[PDB]
């Protein structure tokens, strides 16, 4: 294909260890963005070649999706809970540089993201 | 670059 490998999912020698944060990260805020009736358009690596985005990744170098968070999530892969939330935090910041403004998927990113900081302003210590 | 198609329903 000519779209990018999607990132990486897991580590094959990073050890198994929970924290507080990367449980609520799953648990309260991934469940809850997924099933939002607007997480759609984000819960898979953007397909470039499909939607004929030729410029897509010229102007987003860094992708970054929410089946992706969710695989590294599930997987164990970040080692702290700021890991997962750069993710999330680069996931909206593309949508907004790539999109126009008043676009229908930046107004679906902008509600996502709201319910997304509410929790974050939540996370265990 | 180009725009993403329609995605809501308004």
């Amino acid at each position: 294909s000519m779209n990018p490998p999607p990132p990486e999912t897991s580590n094959p020698n990073k050890p198994k260890r929970q924290t507080n944060q990367l449980q609520y990260l799953l648990r309260v805020v991934l469940k809850t963005l997924w099933k939002h009736q607007f997480a759609w358009p984000f819960q898979q690596p953007v397909d470039a070649v499909k939607l004929n985005l030729p410029d897509y990744y010229k102007i987003i170098k860094t992708p970054m999706d929410m089946g992706t968070i969710k695989k590294r999530l599930e997987n164990n892969y970040y080692w702290n809970a700021q890991e997962c939330i750069q993710d999330f935090n680069t996931m909206f910041t593309n949508c907004y540089i790539y999109n126009k403004p008043g676009d229908d998927i930046v107004l679906m990113a902008e509600a996502l993201e709201k319910l997304f900081l509410q929790k974050i302003n939540e996370l265990p210590t | 670059g180009k725009a993403k198609g329609k995605k809501t329903q308004m």
